[PDB]
Formats: C-alpha cells, sequence, structure tokens
RNA sequence: UCGACGUACUUCAUAGGAUCAUUUCUAUAGGAAUCGUCACUCUUUGACUCUUCAAAAGAGCCACUGAAUCCAACUUGGUUGAU
RNA sequence: AAACUAUGCCGACUAGGGAUCGGGUGGUGUUUUUUUA
RNA sequence: AUCUGUUUGGUGGAACCUGAUUAGAGGAAACUCAAAGAGUGCUAUGGUAUGGUGACGGAGUGCGCUGGUCAAGAGUGUAAAAGCUUUUUGAACAGAGAGCAUUUCCGGCAGCAGAGAUUUCAGCUGUU
C-alpha cells in the first residue's frame, strides 16, 4: 500500500530522534501511531483537504516540541543531523500532495504559499515561482493570483521587469476586470513615484505611461460590459441599445473617477496634468452619447473638477488670488452655455467648495483674503 | 490501423532490396514531417527513390509518387542507408556507394570479383559497413578511408547482418548452417556466442532496439527469439498459414515483430506473448514485476522449467529436432572413441569451428 | 466461495468444497429425502445389507450354469426377499444385481407403506403419527418409523382402536359407532 | 415334417467443422481474461417468529409471583347526538 | 502328395541410427614375436 | 307463469389422458441474522515515490542547456546574382530550473537597529 512506504520514510527521521536522546522509544512510538492515523486518512477515499490541513497542523507542532528539547536537553541551537529538516521536508510534501487533489480549494494554496514564503532560507524563491507557475495556469481567472506574484515579486524582490510581465499576462487573460488595472496602474506609478525619489536623493547625495493603461483600460472594460447585458446576442431595438450605451458611460465614468481618486495620493506627480488628460477624455463624444447633452448630471461633475483644478491642492496658506480668479473665470465661462437647473446645482456646489476648503479653514480677522472670499461668495 | 498509405509498381523484376531513408537534398528540405522516403531496388538495375505522403502532422493544408531513377550496369541485390549523411550503399555485382544527389555510384568499394548477397550499415559507428558474399565471406567496410577492412571466410553463406544497436562493433549473423553467429568487429577469429535451435537456414536476422535480445527468421517456417547471453532461444513462433520466413523486425519500442513469408502476408507478433498493450495500474505493475523476478529465482527448479520451455511446435520441426540430436549424439560419442586412441586430436571450441580463416591474421 | 474468475477457475480446476466423489454424489441423502429416514446410518446399514446380497449373487453366477446348488439358492434368494418386499418380481436372476438397491428396503418401512396404504398423505405425516401412537401392526402399537413390514405384514396395518383419527374417518362418514370406542 | 430352387421381405455404412474434457497445455499459436474492498441499488436462496390448507401429540403434578382477554360493578363522554 | 491363419500402402523418393559380412586406408597399444619360411 | 331451456358470468372440479414436481404446497411480518449474483458510484492517479541521511541545504561563480537576431564558413544554384540546406563556427541579447561541479560566504554563540502577528523572517558588527 501506499501507507506503508511514507510511514517507512519516517524511519530515519525517528532513528535519529532516539540516538540524539530528544525523544524516548515510547514517546517515538505515540508520534508514529498519531502520523500512521493520518497518513492512512490522506491516502484513503474520502479525504478532504481538512485532513491535509490537520496532518500539516500536527507536524508543525511535533517540530517545536522537537525545538525545545533541543535547547532543554541537547542544549543545542541545531543538531546536525536529518531531524533538523525532516518534519519541515515533510510538511512541503503534505502541501503537495493535498494542491494536486484539491487544486479547487484555494484557501489551502493560500497557506502553502505563506508556508513556503515565511521559511526564506530554506526554501529558494525559485521553488516559490514554481507554486505560482502551477496555481496560475489552474486559475488564469482569479486576479487577486496574478496581484499576489506581482505584489511579492515587488515588495520581497521588487523585480518591476517581472512585475511588470505578471500584469501584462494577468490582463491578456482578465481584461474584463476593473481591478486589475487598478492595480496595475497603481504599479506603474509606484514604480514612478520611487523612480523620481531615487532622482530627488541622487541630488542632495552629489506620469504618461500610467495614463495609456488608464485609456486602454476605458475602451476594454467598455467593450466587455457591452458584450455583457447582451447575452448571446445583440439587441434590435434602438432604446434599448441607447440604454446600455448609457450603462457603459456611467460603468465607466465610475472607473474614471476611482482613478481621478488614486491621483490624489501622488503629490511627487502632477496631478493637475493627469487629471486633466481624463477631463479630456470624456470631452471626447463617446459610443455616439454626448455628456453635456444626454448625461448632464456626469457633465456637471466634469465641469466641477474642472472648476477647482487649478486650486485643488493649493493650501490655505498659500492661496493665491490670481489662480483663483482663474477658477472664476472658468466658472462663469460654463455659466453662460449651461441651462438654469444646471447652473443652480453647480453654483451650490462650488460655492459648498470654497466655503468649506477654504473659508471654514481661515481665521477672518487677520487676512484680507477672506473679505475677498466672501465677496466672491457673495457674488457666486 | 493495419492499412496501406500507398501502393507502387515499382519495378518489372523482383524487388531485391528496400530501405526507408529521410533524404536531405542539397538545395531543398524535404517536409519530413508530411512526406516520406523509401528506396527500392531490383534485379532490373535500377534504383528509384519515392516518396509517400502521411498523415503524421495536420499543420498543413502532394508530388507522391517516384521522384529520382539510378541507373547500374548489373543487378542490384542489396540496398541500405547511412543514417547520418544521405550517401546509401547498393549490393550487386559489386557494391556500390551512392549519392541521393548523384545519378552515379559516387565510390565503389569490392574486396574482388566475388559479387555481395547483403549488406547493412551500422547503427551508431555510421561510418562502418558490412556485407554477406556468395564466396561465403564477411567483409567489413569504413566509409572514413573508403576502403574494405576486414574479411573473414566461414563454412557457410551467411544471409543477413544486423548491428547491435547498444554495442557499436558488435553484429549478428544469419548463417545457412542452421546457425546464428554473434561477433565482435575488432576480433572477427571467435565468435561471441552461437545460437542453435533452428533446424533449417537462418533467412534474417534483428537486433530489438533494448539491444538484449535478437529475432531470426528460419526457412522452417518458424521465429525464433534469443537471448543475448544465451544461446538457445527462449521461444518459438509459428502458424500453419506461415510458409517460409525471409524476413523479420523489430518494432522500435521492442514490444513486437513483423514477419513476412512467401505466402504473401505480413504479420505481427508479440515479443513477449503473456504481455498485453494496455496501461497498467499500480497494483497490476507490481504483481506482474513480482512475478517475473520470482520466476527467474526459481528457473532451475525441475517443475518450473518443464512448464516454461514447453512449446508446441510443428511436427516437421519435432521430427527433425529427434534426428538432429541423434546425430549429434552419434557424433560426440564417436569423437570420444577417438580421442582415445589418438595421441594429437585437438579441442576446438563451438566459437571457433565455423571460420575457415581471416584474411588479416593477428 | 466467490465465482472464480477464468484464470482462477482453470488453475483450480479440481477444487469443491460442496461435492466429493467419497460422497458418492449424495445418494444417501437424496435417498434419506425421499422416503424420510432420521437416522444418519440407516442408509449405510442397509447399504451393508445390500452388498451381501450382491456378493452372493456375484459367487453364485460364477458356478456353472447347470449346477443344481446354484439353482437352488438363487431360488431361495429370490424367495425369500420377494417375500420381504425388497424384489417386487420373482422372474429374473439377474435382479438380484440391478433391482437391489437400499431404496428397495426403504420403500418397504412403515411410513412409506402408510403412505401407499392411504393411512397418511405424505411419507412424513406418517412418521408423525407412529411416533404420535395411532399406528399398530397387528396388534403391537409401533412407535418405531424404521419398521419393516413383510407382504404378509401389510395386510395388518392399522390404526389403534382409541385414535383420534379413526373417530375422524367414521365421523366423517357418519358410520361412528360409540359402543366400540 | 424337413431340404433345394424360385419368389417376397427386413437390417447393416460413411463424412466435414467446432467446443468441452491434463489444478497450464486434449496438440491449435488467427484466441479473451494476472489489480489485497470503500460504499449504493436490485435480484435469488436459506435461517428465526407467526400462520392457512389441517389436523395430531403434549416430561404430565402442586405452590408462589406477573401479564392479557371477556363479563359483573363503578367512573367519564353521550339524543344540545354514542356507534 | 502339397497347402492349412497369413498382410506388408506403392514410387522415379530425403536424412539417419545400431548391429553384422567381405575389401581397403589411417591411428594406437595389447596378444603376437627372435636373420628358417 | 306448479311456462320454457339454451347462452353468458360465478361456484364445484369425478373418470381417462398429458406435463411438471416431490423430506406436500403456501402465506405474513423486519432499523433481524446469514450465503451468493449483476449493475452502478467515488480521483480510483508512484512508469519507477519528498528539494535534503551536515552523507545536507541556501546565496554566488563557472561549465552545461534553451530561444531567436547578426556575422562568418561550407554546400547548391548563376554570366554575376538573388534564392535554398547546414549536426560549421563566433558575437551580443533574452532566458529555463532542467544537470554538473564548485568550500567563496552563511546556517554555533553575543550586540545594533528594522518588517510582520511574547514568536517568525531579513540586514549589519564581533567571535568558534
Ligand atoms: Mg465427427
Amino acid at each position: 500500500s501506499k501507507t506503508r512506504y511514507y510511514l517507512e520514510q519516517c524511519i530515519p527521521e525517528m532513528d535519529d530522534l532516539v540516538e540524539k536522546g530528544l525523544f524516548t522509544k515510547n514517546e517515538v512510538s505515540l508520534i508514529m501511531k498519531k502520523r500512521t492515523d493520518f497518513e492512512h486518512r490522506l491516502n484513503s477515499r474520502g479525504s478532504s483537504i481538512n485532513d491535509y490541513i490537520k496532518y500539516i497542523n500536527y507536524e508543525s507542532n511535533v517540530n517545536k516540541l522537537r525545538a525545545k528539547r533541543c535547547k532543554r536537553i541537547l542544549q543545542v541551537k541545531k543538531t546536525n543531523s536529518l531531524s533538523d529538516w525532516s518534519i519541515q521536508q515533510r510538511i512541503g510534501f503534505i502541501y503537495q500532495r493535498g494542491t494536486n487533489k484539491f487544486p479547487q480549494d484555494l484557501k489551502f494554496w493560500a497557506m502553502y504559499l505563506n508556508y513556503m514564503k515565511a521559511r526564506g532560507n530554506q526554501t529558494s524563491y525559485k521553488k516559490i515561482h514554481n507554486i505560482y507557475n502551477q496555481l496560475l495556469k489552474l486559475h488564469p481567472t482569479n486576479v487577486d493570483i496574478w496581484i499576489s506574484c506581482a505584489k511579492y515579486e515587488y515588495e520581497v524582490h521588487a523585480n518591476f521587469k517581472s512585475c511588470r510581465n505578471i500584469f501584462q499576462n494577468g490582463l491578456r487573460f482578465n481584461p474584463d476586470v476593473p481591478k486589475l488595472w487598478y492595480e496595475y496602474v497603481k504599479f506603474e506609478l509606484n514604480f514612478i513615484t520611487k523612480l523620481i525619489n531615487r532622482r530627488k536623493v541622487m541630488g542632495l547625495i552629489n506620469g504618461d505611461i500610467a495614463l495609456t493603461i488608464f485609456d486602454v483600460c476605458m475602451k476594454t472594460l467598455g467593450k466587455h460590459y457591452i458584450n455583457k447585458h447582451k447575452g448571446y446576442y445583440a439587441i434590435s431595438d434602438s432604446k434599448m441599445n441607447i440604454e446600455l450605451n448609457k450603462e457603459t458611460l456611467n460603468y465607466l465614468f465610475s472607473e474614471s473617477l476611482r482613478y481621478i481618486k488614486l491621483f490624489d495620493e501622488f503629490l511627487d506627480l502632477e496631478r493637475d496634468y493627469l487629471i486633466n488628460h481624463v477631463l479630456q477624455f470624456w470631452k471626447n463624444d463617446m459610443y455616439d452619447l454626448s455628456l453635456r447633452k444626454d448625461l448632464p448630471e456626469l457633465y456637471l461633475k466634469t465641469v466641477m473638477i474642472d472648476i477647482t483644478l487649478n486650486i485643488r491642492y493649493m493650501p490655505v496658506e498659500k492661496l493665491d488670488i490670481d489662480q483663483l480668479q482663474l477658477s472664476v473665470k472658468k466658472y462663469f465661462a460654463y455659466i453662460s452655455k449651461l441651462d438654469s437647473a444646471s447652473v443652480k446645482s453647480l453654483k451650490n456646489e462650488y460655492r459648498s467648495y470654497l466655503q468649506d476648503n477654504y473659508l471654514k479653514k481661515m481665521n477672518a480677522e487677520d487676512d484680507p483674503r477672506y473679505k475677498i472670499l466672501d465677496l466672491i461668495i457673495s457674488k457666486l | 490501423t493495419r492499412e496501406e498509405f500507398v501502393s507502387f509498381k515499382a519495378h518489372y523484376g523482383l524487388v531485391t532490396g528496400l530501405c526507408v531513408t529521410q533524404p536531405r537534398f542539397h538545395d531543398k528540405k524535404p517536409d519530413l514531417k508530411s512526406q516520406n522516403f523509401m528506396l527500392s531496388c531490383s534485379d532490373d538495375k535500377t534504383v528509384k527513390l519515392w516518396s509517400i505522403n502521411v498523415d503524421d502532422y495536420s499543420n498543413k493544408n502532394n508530388e507522391e509518387g517516384l521522384i529520382r531513377t539510378f541507373d547500374g550496369e548489373s543487378a542490384f541485390q542489396g540496398i541500405d542507408s547511412h543514417r547520418e549523411n544521405s550517401t546509401f550503399a547498393t549490393g550487386g555485382a559489386k557494391i556500390h556507394l551512392w549519392d541521393v544527389n548523384r545519378l552515379k555510384p559516387v565510390s565503389d568499394l569490392s574486396w574482388g570479383a566475388d559479387n555481395i548477397t547483403s549488406l547493412k550499415f551500422n547503427q551508431n559507428e555510421t561510418d562502418i559497413l558490412a556485407s554477406t558474399g556468395s564466396d561465403n565471406s564477411i567483409v567489413l567496410y569504413d566509409l572514413r578511408t573508403n576502403s574494405p577492412t576486414q574479411k573473414i571466410v566461414q563454412t557457410m553463406r551467411t544471409n543477413a547482418i544486423c548491428w547491435n544497436p547498444m554495442e557499436a562493433f558488435n553484429f549478428v549473423t544469419a548463417n545457412e548452417d542452421h546457425n546464428a553467429y554473434y561477433y565482435d568487429m575488432r576480433n572477427l577469429s571467435r565468435s561471441l556466442n552461437v545460437f542453435k535451435d533452428h533446424v533449417s537456414a537462418v533467412m534474417d536476422v534483428d537486433f530489438s532496439p533494448t539491444g538484449d535480445e535478437i529475432v531470426t527468421g528460419s526457412y522452417d517456417k518458424s521465429i525464433r527469439i534469443y537471448k543475448t547471453n544465451h544461446g538457445h532461444s527462449r521461444e518459438i513462433y509459428h502458424t500453419k498459414r506461415m510458409q517460409h520466413v525471409f524476413q523479420v523486425k523489430y518494432s522500435m519500442d521492442s514490444k513486437y515483430i513483423i514477419s513476412g513469408s512467401d505466402d504473401g502476408n505480413v504479420r505481427l507478433w508479440r515479443s513477449k506473448a503473456w504481455e498485453r498493450s494496455n496501461v497498467k495500474t499500480t497494483r497490476e505493475k507490481n504483481k506482474l514485476e513480482y512475478d517475473e523476478k520470482l520466476k527467474e529465482r526459481f528457473r532451475h527448479m525441475p517443475e518450473i522449467k518443464r512448464i516454461s520451455r514447453h512449446r508446441h511446435v510443428p511436427q516437421v520441426i519435432k521430427k527433425a529436432q529427434e534426428i538432429k540430436n541423434i546425430e549429434l549424439s552419434s557424433i560426440k560419442r564417436r569423437e570420444a572413441n577417438e580421442r582415445r586412441t589418438r595421441k594429437d586430436m585437438p579441442y576446438i571450441s563451438e566459437r571457433k569451428k565455423q571460420i575457415v580463416g581471416t584474411v588479416h591474421k593477428y | 466461495v466467490r465465482k472464480l474468475k477464468h484464470h482462477e477457475q482453470k488453475l483450480l480446476k479440481k477444487v469443491d468444497f460442496l461435492e466429493w466423489k467419497q460422497d458418492q454424489g449424495h445418494r444417501d441423502t437424496q435417498v434419506m429425502r425421499t422416503y424420510h429416514i432420521q437416522n444418519r446410518e440407516d442408509y449405510h446399514k442397509y447399504n451393508r445389507i445390500c452388498g451381501d446380497i450382491r456378493r452372493l449373487a456375484n459367487k453364485l453366477s460364477l458356478l456353472p450354469p447347470t449346477d443344481p446348488f446354484r439353482r437352488k439358492h438363487e431360488q431361495l434368494l429370490l424367495d425369500k426377499l420377494y417375500a420381504m418386499g425388497v424384489l417386487t418380481t420373482k422372474s429374473k436372476i439377474s435382479d438380484l444385481e440391478n433391482k437391489v438397491t437400499v431404496s428397495a428396503i426403504c420403500r418397504r418401512r412403515l411410513p412409506v407403506i402408510m403412505h401407499r396404504l392411504k393411512m397418511a398423505e405424505t411419507i412424513q405425516d406418517a412418521v408423525k403419527f407412529i411416533e404420535q401412537g395411532h399406528v399398530r401392526v397387528g396388534p403391537n402399537l409401533i412407535n418405531d418409523p424404521a419398521y419393516l413390514v413383510t407382504r404378509n405384514m401389510e395386510d395388518y396395518v392399522t390404526w389403534v382402536d382409541n385414535s383420534k383419527i379413526k373417530k375422524t374417518l367414521l365421523r366423517y362418514r357418519n358410520q361412528i359407532d360409540d359402543f366400540d370406542f
């Protein structure tokens, strides 16, 4: 049987434990009896992943118990013999057998990866790559795996070359997931901020790339969203097709707004320049729908970001009157082209923005600018 | 599938030789994946190169038929092709070396005026060639020198030669004295082994690609398989419908034997009768593996010998063995009587009996 | 045993855990069932008597055919066996071998003769009535179901006077006379 | 009454092929079987209890201690309706 | 006087085994024997 | 109807004959106990069994191996070419974990500071 072969592989380890004096023969017998039940459990029918989890948990405690008797009895940190790595080798083997038997369980894969990453010295990083290669092939459509190895090789390794290739391959399999685009762009700018800081660090001691990802993201996400909500067929009625166009604009708009929030985090990059690219993107008519005509509510938000763009990142201390005038000059420009209902709502939002960010944070009696802000707010 | 890819009426006379080759023209790479080529020679004094469409791969989607013809002054009797290079050799009144891209023999090899009956290129030291003559001789050649090397004259003609796929310097010979002889290239005075089970002339011989077994076709309507380390067959294959075994071959997996007789049928046989072609579960594999070692350990027991060696051979072969056994006993009894009184009658080993002489003495 | 596979059957041709050659085909059990013999060794006690008859006949046959001694003894044996009821016919001397069998002797047992006289519906029923003391032969009650009845004594097989079975016979035909009982 | 002749009448052969029979092999290579079990469904047979056709015999007598049924009696429901 | 219980497929046809009769060749060592033949 | 007596359906099953069976033929109950047959279900998966006996593993180096680009050589072809084959060689590039050696370092001990939830890992300095 398979069990007898695996039990006999434990014998050289147990001969070592008795020989070193850490475990008595009676104690060694008790460990084998417990191991015998597990190995029979794994090699039989009806086995579940919990059996593998239980056996791995048991082996870990045996490793701990041997470790403490090693310091208590032998009084040595490491006894150069088979007993040291026999348990660790075994636990890895249980992980391999369980993963092959039950590839569907993603939790077990995570435990396997955490276990092998934890003992970095014992396990070469090359072995970690093999686990990810086999896992990725089985589940190409789980983005969390793709980001995990990308994150692992950006933090533990910091190989942007391999990490970039992971995002390149991951998006190839899952172009319809906004989440993977969000992380790849986050990685892309993360590579830039780290790079510029190195240049800044270099000086003392002596963004478009993300936008392209954003642009292709918005096109690709649109195509798949249209394919979904249509089923096997196209939609014959014209009105329904218009609605499907409206949904993707809103769905794509929410994605674009989510990227807008991401840019704010990055002080080093020229966020105003990066945001303006997004605003320019939405100016172009898309899917035969105009934002100003068909989706005004999205348009007002599009206008509002443009109005505050020059003053969005200006602290109250460095508030320049001329730049505020440019914002107000932009404010009057859009009103001349907007309807009354839109102007009122747009007026309310802009007034609240100025009041909350600048007026409420400024002392009234110390700064002449406070009077100017109130006059503008009153006139707005 | 046991079906034909193509059938060609290649020659007006008898097809005296055939080999499957992978040509390399100087200027053109033939599509080896989609086409396979075979060379045929006949007593009408011509050698023809053919092309056959095959369905090994589906990477494509013709030119199926005769490609090139070589004319010769005399009839041909045996053909074989060099494995590494494109050169191939034909054996007729003179053994000729040909190149696929030349219409005439590039080089002429011959020990003398005697004709050559067969030839077979070496499989590992691909530059070496061996041939069989009608004067009961075996001539060894080397293309690196473009000359013959060694010659030994035996008591009877040898019909076929095969080289050991795993031992570059060893080859077995099918002989007309009811025997097959295993020879070492470097020392041809003595044979390595002799296989004696057949009762008629052995007409063809072939090595298993593992190199640990040989199969011999005989004029007695039987096929016998020998272990290279033993001088007696472990098996005999026969059928009432098989009429004269003239060719025997091993499948490249060593699992099957292909035999061609003069009744016009090409049969397939298992190398080991009791084995089966299905993939075995681990429990099956170990039990069968366990049995084989268990059989080898007790092979010397009387009862196990009785059953293991028992085969039903045709009546004609059985009577031949009985008459053959009586004759050898009389000869052995008789030489024993002569040795009692004869002062000088030497002992000659069975391995050295068949050699009449060698050209280059050492 | 489970049904043997093909390769097992060829290697275990003679294996049989329920039939052996020494059983002689379970002839004893078959004859015991037919006539409801309750003692396991009754058949083989009968078999020895049959063999004694057959042995004597074989020796008699080897005497010369015209011998007065041979003819006398062979007729005497035929005379005696017919009287017991073992042999149905006296004509043929070969009957001493061919038609002398344990079934012939068992067929003269009291339960079987009751069945043939229709005193019981089955041999098993006849055995029960004998064990229950309903059957007499002549004036003697017999509770032994192995009693052999000769041809002459088959006339005296009958029910006991006070048997409840007799009352049912007479009551069914409305011919019961309680003076007798 | 037996013979001979004549007439009439009854009976008698033989083949081809395959399979099963040797604890492998019935003589043929033209053919098909070598695995240490865990469950579920169905089907056949046999036991144990009881029982019909359908009866028959009770290892037998006393004492104590439990149980079941059917009446009597009592208690509940019941013509504003039991069965 | 004689026969009187037998019998074997046949042939243009292969390779043999043991024993024996006549001749011849070779080997060997026991009988044999020696310049009378 | 102290009319008539055929048919249909139920009840009953003498005699003869034919067939099958025979320690007579049956029936009811089950989270009962046995002996067998057939089918079905289940990753039912070592083609030669974990990366590892300090007999070791990790890091590095070199060799080995892979992919195509370029250059050169050889063959073929031509007026000269272009073109095609190459188990001919070299360069740089991009690599796989998939082999071989390598003591060059680490994995004993103390201290510095960090990442993660008293425990795990990573870096540096002294020491055997
Ligand atoms: Mg017949």
